[PDB]
DNA sequence: AAGACGAGGGCCAGTGCCGTAC
DNA sequence: GCGATACGGCACTGGCCCTCGTCTT
């Protein structure tokens, strides 16, 4: 509860004072910062990756914001649910099949009369009932091993089985925070019930091809708070007794964090042939890994103070150019999981973050 | 009614042998030992018509049957023996399918080699397995080689369909395959895996070999050391179970050759067609090696296991049968995910802990910590040699605006950057691994220019010895060690001496902060040495340790991790949590291999029962299909069964993984196996070889009467009775028991019962010198008891009574010693004779653990073939569908089917009561006890378990997945009789 | 025209039979879209992320609300950028003139009663002191037509004409023809301090940033982009008795797809699952009509491929199971070709890196 | 300029300890 | 005098051997 300094220095979120956890877990807070909207960007596309691309018979869907008959969407289902026939069209009536999208839902709130936004990653997917639980328990194993990587300590992230109402079964999610558990993502089994609403006319195009005959699709739905997953993430990247030594950084997982790497200039002053820097700028970027750029600077300081900057923006690595580099061609290395000083290839360098990240991303 | 324990038989009117002065012998035993106090409690009799007897006694009867079972496999036997071998031809066939080779070698292109008999190895490219590739069977008429379709270069795709060698032969006797660890060729045969069938048997010359001939694992261990006044004359008696050694031991010629390259299972599909012909030229040696063993060792075989029982029940016990589906691949699937998941987070953890203590290196404040400080910690830059030059130093050698106008300057950059990258190359050799961090954190890594690369310092170990060392703290102490063993625990004043000094130049130790986080511990060498924890100084030494062996790590000690004593930190549960992972994934990590490879082949819709399809089952694309276990029919010992996974897969618990693997085996629709697990064998064995060896009956024996007494069912058995002391149910007092039967070592039950029932030393002491009471007693200078009424004598020659050893009072080991102490076959009843190189003859022994071991197992393997031999004759005589065997040493469960499941229950029953009466038989006399005559407990179900009710981890809902129920019996099945006609 | 049937039936835009008018296009009234259309916009905005992250020195994203923060719904991207200025400059350090880049749902009314439509807008405030502002907003300009060519199969489809007003001393709007109608597609204004000199009086002295030992507040340059618009643009610009979509390599939503020839084998599509993997582990997205049921005709399938921009259409045989050769057939070309089933990963990804030319 | 001693890493079998079944 | 019959795993290690480096002729 005191690395909320270390979110306005290095802006993860916003410098206001103002960002109570009732702030920011209503969704109201004045918004993110750069690294911070990057971070979510990461984990959104991480969402992405994991749910839509490696799965087959998952397709993205567009819902509006709005309604054409003033209050906003509260959940991005049903704007997808919306698309359904379509969506059925374009896999043959191939059940079972899902729709996902990543959008910002609108929810009002009477704090003790305002109105606050979040993004919100969620699947709707469209299932016979013969396998309906199944594909409940599928999705809920799935999603939590979703969100149980990427931490490093994976055991705060829970999940809950509950009932509805009239009987229907679902789970929850929870992240253990530091003043206790929290939701982050819902998962429940919607027995048709919408749909029939939606299409009470001719319910012959809801049918769905189970197999060897048409069934009326059963409609699971998974809705992920990625705002609170990235607070989640972020207070799980923070460190707790006896270790006699203790520095400030943050530990995300090198395929979510914001920056990757840090390109810098050391010994300093060198002139003129400092436009490698540049080089090895443009090709880092054109391989799409994040690098920050030490080139324009007041410090001209001690190499701790940069470094603990760096450690407080969860990057990866520090690379250090010199004209010792300048000379043969070896830069200098900082990791951030183990602060130890390294020599490197510039190419070879390439190819060490693009392997760290791609290696990161498996076991 | 009567006799203390009797069942209506007729089994033999007489009979008494009353042995009047005997059976006073043994009640006054039993008076004065004391048990007379009968509780009168009669077991329900059972009236039921048993099946014919073929006469005079059961022995004919079993001798009859296992002859008239195995009597065409041995006219088949005879043939290969009598065979009169045609040479190898002169060059292999390079053509898919069989290849027989008669006169001079030709080729004659056949789909199945019609013979009564051959022998059989098969080949098989481990590159792509496990498919065959080759094959070669010799027969007493001429040759043959099998190729697999491989011949053709495509992109195939394996499902493992119905590949393997076509071997049988079509009806619209017979059969007898024999081979060197045969299984493993049966494997692949095509017919093999249907549900139905079959007629075909095979035989091994690898167990018949150990039969014959064969030695423990210790006797292999130093046998192969050849590279305890009298233990080396067995070592050219008997050889180890290798092929080359069998060969050299039964033949004795020239050394067979063996594939130098191992092309078959280091080599791809490549160079195997490279080298075709040598390949086919090996395995051909192989089987013709294979040919010459058996013909050796049948005859032999057949003098050392004369009764046809043993054969029999070798022929049905290598053709074992496991039923399988796509739940199999799901289980998979499933099972390496949890696994690599639970890796994952113990790898996380740990190398987070690598990470956050390899910050300590700067400045040398690594010498302060008092668990890293024994590693290397080194810093290593290099290297250069010199190209560039002459004399001058090369290591000293706020404006706003907006340009753009240098567009390409970019390129310029970038063309400036590839050119100096392009000049570095050829001043390093090889990349070596990352020198910058410590050589703790270098080995902890994996190479870089390793295929296998993953992020951060990988490798991290449960159960390596960094890292417990890194991060845990020690009983109620500072550091942890290892040099001959790692810290001390679970597997007249006393003094020692200190010493401190300085001399140079050897690591720096630090001994206050320990001192100091021993303060902060108890903030909430002497003394504290005894019951308390602390570590000295320098020394190192025991100074008060109980294990004599030392435990690296502690990886079985949650309950010792979960009381205080011992904790980790940092910190937490984190310890606890640490170790639960570690258990939880302890067998997987140990089988995944054989779990994984673990081949199976499917059957189509083609070649399956119609009338399985007409049961409502398919089930919605479902894939139905089945593995042979690959079963060694005979290893040491006594000739129980061999094989790498099944044997020992793990039980129904709900902590380890793969855990759901006994119970993966599900049975196909409309059938279902029913099987039982004899309760109790060798107990009641070491009890009937004490009570027949002491009188006629069977209650005449301290011992015996205990075992015949109790009920597992809402009472008591011995095991329980032990449990219950207390005492600690149920397991571990059945290990304290057959643990004490062959051999009761006072500290080995000491750490035992200490280590089981977790208590102090003292009453535990107190516990077993109360239940030493059973061994007791016993037997110039000697132990002071003989045969004399007294020791003390002056000159007196007796040097001719010194001969005579046995024990007294409660047990029977003096029965054992008896079957030990002869130097000839030792063998009852049945009844085989075992091991050139455990024969007292000519050995020394030394070897009586293992012998005493070696008759009351084989009294086991003897039961459990006369169970295989009885349930195979009442189930070809009756309409019992699905005669399937699959045994584990006391267990046993065939695959039946759904309509004659409980007639198949009965079969079993019936069995256990014959063999049972067989083993009375065998001593006298043929009345058998109540408690004993029949089983207590048969499972029938669809997937072979433990108990009926069944639980389990990975797929957390067992009924969740498609499953079903099972049910225990019992008494209700003893309504169903053997004849067809029921209910 | 045979356009806007041919996005229906192929998913680029939602089902409607009213509502499918261009004039109900341009506007942000909707029938949202559909999967074609949703990944075209994504590698679209993808793209434009792309060619703003090269620009040197840094510009750093942020995210606008969309309803107020006093109590709605926003018109321009602008507000929100210009609410993270001040703390931006720390991270900045106040060092020089800097940007911020953003992609948002804006909403705008529609006009019986009247409603109000939605567009996903790609907006840059860039802050530039006022001596070189005119010179950066040409830079921009420059730039941002650039941007437009690159994927463009016509550079003279797209426009940028010259205005000024007394608000905004000069700015710059890119048009496309359609050429039913020449379209705004882009705004490139030169807003004064003005906007911000109105949020945050006062006392303006957190405003001014450094540039050489100077203190001078920013003059704002406003860059907004259409991407539903530029969707629409290029998917006119793409459209040529044959109908195929010739979208641009990098910018096409599926790039390949690959079924099956041989009659319904499981081996076929244990393969066909393989090339599924192995294309999807590189980051190409595949199109899987193996499944499939039917496979019926291969004409009408290429049709269908065409029309949903594939870039390769991929054939799996049975000589395949033999000699690993697979069917290739091109869009651009349309040319039956034949290759190992092992070198089509590296042949899509180099051509797709072979797009990548300025 | 060629030859010889020395240091580092991979592949190998051997050994100690742990893990399961009966 | 004594746990017994197997079955495998991983961690660690001394040793053979090729490769690179480097001193030497
Ligand atoms: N640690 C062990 C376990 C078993 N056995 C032997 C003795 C047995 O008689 C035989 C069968 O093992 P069981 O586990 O079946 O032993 P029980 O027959 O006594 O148990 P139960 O009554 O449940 O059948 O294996 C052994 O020697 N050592
Ligand atoms: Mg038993
Ligand atoms: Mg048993």
């Amino acid at each position: 509860a005191l690395l909320e300094i270390c979110q306005r220095r290095h802006f993860l979120s916003g410098s206001k004072q103002q960002l109570s956890r009732d702030s920011l877990l209503s969704g109201c807070h004045p918004g993110f910062g750069p690294l911070g909207v990057e971070l979510r960007k990461n984990l959104a596309a991480e969402w992405w990756t994991s749910v839509v691309v490696f799965r087959e018979q998952v397709f993205p869907v567009d819902a509006l914001h709005h309604k054409p008959g003033g209050k906003l969407r509260e959940n991005l289902l049903h704007g997808a649910l919306e698309h359904y026939v379509n969506c059925l069209d374009l896999v043959n009536k191939r059940l079972p099949y899902g729709l996902a999208q990543i959008g910002v839902c609108f929810h009002p709130v009477f704090d003790t009369k305002s109105i606050g936004e979040k993004t919100e990653a969620s699947l709707v997917w469209f299932t016979p009932p013969r396998t309906s639980n199944q594909w409940l328990d599928f999705w809920l194993r799935h999603r939590l091993q979703w969100w149980r990587k990427f931490a490093m300590s994976p055991s705060n992230f829970s999940s809950s089985d509950c009932q509805d109402e009239e009987g229907r079964k679902g789970n929850k999610l929870y992240y253990n925070f530091p003043w206790g558990k929290e939701l982050i993502e819902t998962l429940w089994n919607l027995g048709d019930h919408e749909l029939l609403h939606m299409y009470p006319g001719n319910v012959s195009k809801l049918h769905g091809r189970d197999g060897r005959k048409n069934v009326v699709p059963c409609v699971l739905s998974v809705n992920g708070d990625l705002d609170r997953g990235m607070l989640a993430y972020l207070y799980d990247s923070f460190q707790t007794r006896k270790k006699n030594l203790h520095r400030k950084v943050l530990k995300l997982h090198p395929c979510l964090a914001p920056i990757k790497v840090a390109l810098d200039v050391g010994r300093g002053p060198t002139l003129e042939l400092r436009q490698v820097c540049q080089g090895l700028f443009n090709e880092l970027l054109e391989n799409g890994i994040s690098v920050w750029p030490g080139y324009l600077e007041t410090m001209q300081s001690s190499l701790e103070q940069l470094y603990s900057k760096y450690d407080e923006m969860s990057i990866l690595f520090t690379v250090l150019v010199t004209e010792t580099t300048l000379e043969n061609g070896l830069i200098h290395l900082r990791s951030r999981d183990t602060t130890m000083k390294e020599m490197m290839h510039i190419s070879k360098l390439k190819d060490f973050l693009i392997k760290y990240i791609s290696s990161a991303k498996n076991v | 009614m009567l006799s203390r324990g009797l069942h209506e038989q007729i089994f033999g009117q007489g009979g008494e042998m009353p042995g009047e002065a005997a059976v006073r012998r043994s009640v006054e035993h039993l008076q004065k030992h004391g048990l007379w106090g009968q509780p009168a409690v009669p077991l329900p009799d059972v009236e039921l018509r048993l099946p014919p007897l073929y006469g005079d006694n059961l022995d004919q009867h079993f001798r009859l049957l296992a002859q008239k079972q195995s009597l065409p496999y041995l006219e088949a036997a005879n043939l290969l023996l009598q065979a009169q071998l045609p040479p190898k031809p002169p060059a292999w066939a390079w053509a898919e399918g069989w290849t027989r080779y008669g006169p001079e070698g030709e080729a004659v292109p056949v789909a199945i080699p019609e013979e009564r008999a051959l022998v059989f190895a098969v080949a098989v490219c481990l590159a792509e397995g496990t498919c065959p590739t080759l094959a070669v069977a010799i027969s007493p008429s001429a040759w043959y080689s099998w190729c697999s379709q491989r011949l053709v270069e495509e992109r195939y795709s394996w499902t493992s369909q119905l590949s393997p060698a076509d071997l049988i032969p079509l009806e619209v006797q017979e059969q007898l395959v024999v081979g060197h660890n045969v299984s493993f060729d049966r494997a692949h045969i095509r017919e093999q895996y249907l549900i139905q069938g079959s007629r075909m048997r095979f035989l091994d010359t690898m167990s018949m070999h150990m039969a014959i001939s064969g030695l423990s694992s210790f006797q292999r261990s130093l046998w192969i050391a050849a590279k305890a006044i009298s233990s080396w004359d067995w070592l050219d008696i008997s050889s180890v179970n290798s092929l080359a050694e069998v060969h050299r031991l039964y033949v004795g010629g020239p050394p067979l050759e063996k594939e130098p390259r191992e092309l078959f299972v280091k080599g791809t599909m490549k160079d195997i067609r490279e080298n075709f012909q040598d390949l086919m030229q090996y395995c051909a040696q192989d089987v013709w090696a294979t040919h010459e063993v058996f013909q050796q060792q049948l005859p032999l075989f057949l003098e050392r296991c004369p009764h046809p029982v043993t054969l029999a029940g070798m022929l049905e016990m290598g053709v074992s049968y496991l039923p399988v589906n796509q739940n199999w691949e799901r289980y998979l699937a499933e099972a390496q995910g949890t696994y690599e998941e639970l890796q994952r987070e113990m790898k996380k953890s740990l190398m987070d802990l690598a990470n956050d203590a390899c910050q300590l290196l700067s400045g040398e404040r690594y010498k302060e910590d008092p668990w890293l400080w024994d590693l290397e910690w080194d810093l290593q830059e290099f290297k250069q040699k010199k190209a560039k030059k002459v004399k001058k130093e090369p290591a000293t050698a706020l404006g706003p605006c907006s340009e753009e106008e240098e567009f390409q300057q970019d390129v310029m950059a970038r063309a400036c950057l590839q050119k100096l990258k392009g000049t570095t190359e050829l001043l390093p050799k090889r990349p070596q691994h990352l020198p910058g961090h410590p050589g703790w954190y270098r080995k902890l890594c994996p190479r870089l220019d390793d295929p296998a690369w993953t992020p951060g310092p990988s490798l991290l170990s449960l159960q390596m010895r960094v890292t417990p060392k890194l991060m845990a703290l020690t009983w109620d102490g500072f550091p942890l060690h290892y040099s001959e063993r790692h810290g001390w625990g679970y597997l007249n004043l006393a003094k020692l001496p200190t010493g401190t000094t300085l001399e140079s130049a050897g690591v720096v130790c630090p001994y206050r902060a320990i001192e100091s986080l021993y303060r902060k511990h108890c903030l909430e060498p002497y003394n504290d040495v005894d019951i308390p924890g602390c570590w000295f100084f320098k020394l190192p030494h025991k100074d008060g340790n109980s294990c004599n062996v030392g435990s690296p790590f502690a990886k079985d000690f949650l309950p010792k991790m979960e009381d205080g004593t011992l904790q980790a930190g940092p910190g937490g549960a984190s310890g606890p949590r640490a170790l639960e992972i570690n258990k939880m994934i302890s067998f997987w990590r140990n089988a995944h291999k054989r779990i994984s490879s673990q081949m199976v082949v499917w059957l189509p819709r083609s070649a399956l029962p119609r009338a399985v399809i007409r049961h409502p089952d398919y089930d919605e694309e479902g894939l139905y299909g089945a593995i042979l276990p690959q079963v060694v029919t005979a290893g040491t010992i006594t000739r129980r069964a061999v094989e790498p996974t099944w044997l020992t897969a793990s039980n129904a618990r709900p902590d380890r993984v793969g855990s759901e693997l006994k119970a993966m085996v599900q049975a196909p629709p409309g059938y279902t196996l029913v099987g039982a697990d004899v309760d109790s064998q060798e107990l009641w064995i070491a009890a009937v070889l004490g009570d027949a060896h002491f009188a006629g009956m069977h209650g005449c024996t301290a011992f015996g009467w205990m075992t015949l007494q109790g009920r597992k069912s809402r009472g008591t058995d011995l095991h329980s009775k032990t449990a219950t002391t207390v005492g600690i149910s149920r397991e571990h007092a059945k290990i304290f028991n057959y643990g004490r039967i062959y051999g009761a070592g006072q500290p080995f039950a000491e750490r035992l019962l200490m280590q089981f029932n977790h208590r102090l030393t003292q009453q535990e002491a107190a516990e077993k010198a109360q239940q030493m009471y059973a061994a007791t007693k016993g037997l110039l200078r000697k132990v002071q008891r003989e045969t004399a009424r007294k020791s003390q004598w002056k000159k007196w020659e007796v040097v001719a009574e010194r001969a005579w050893k046995g024990g007294t009072e409660s047990e029977m080991f003096n029965k054992l010693e008896s079957i030990a102490t002869s130097d000839i076959p030792r063998t009852p009843v049945l009844g085989c004779c075992i091991s050139r190189a455990l024969e007292p003859s000519a050995v020394q022994e030394e070897f009586m653990t293992s012998r005493v071991n070696w008759v009351v197992q084989s009294s086991a393997v003897d039961y459990l073939h006369l169970m295989l031999v009885a349930m195979k004759w009442l189930f070809e005589e009756f309409a019992i569908d699905g005669r399937f065997c699959i045994s584990i040493h006391d267990e046993v469960r065939y695959l039946v089917r759904e309509e004659d499941r409980y007639r198949a229950a009965l079969a079993l029953q019936i069995t256990n009561l014959l063999t049972r009466c067989m083993f009375a038989y065998k001593l006298g006399l043929n009345d058998l006890p109540q408690s004993v005559a029949f089983f207590s407990a048969v499972d029938i179900d669809r997937c072979l378990r433990k108990e009926v009710t069944m639980d389990c981890k990975t797929p957390s809902n067992p009924t969740g997945m498609e499953r079903r129920y099972g049910i225990p019996q019992g008494e209700a099945l003893d309504i169903y009789q053997i004849i067809e006609l029921t209910k």
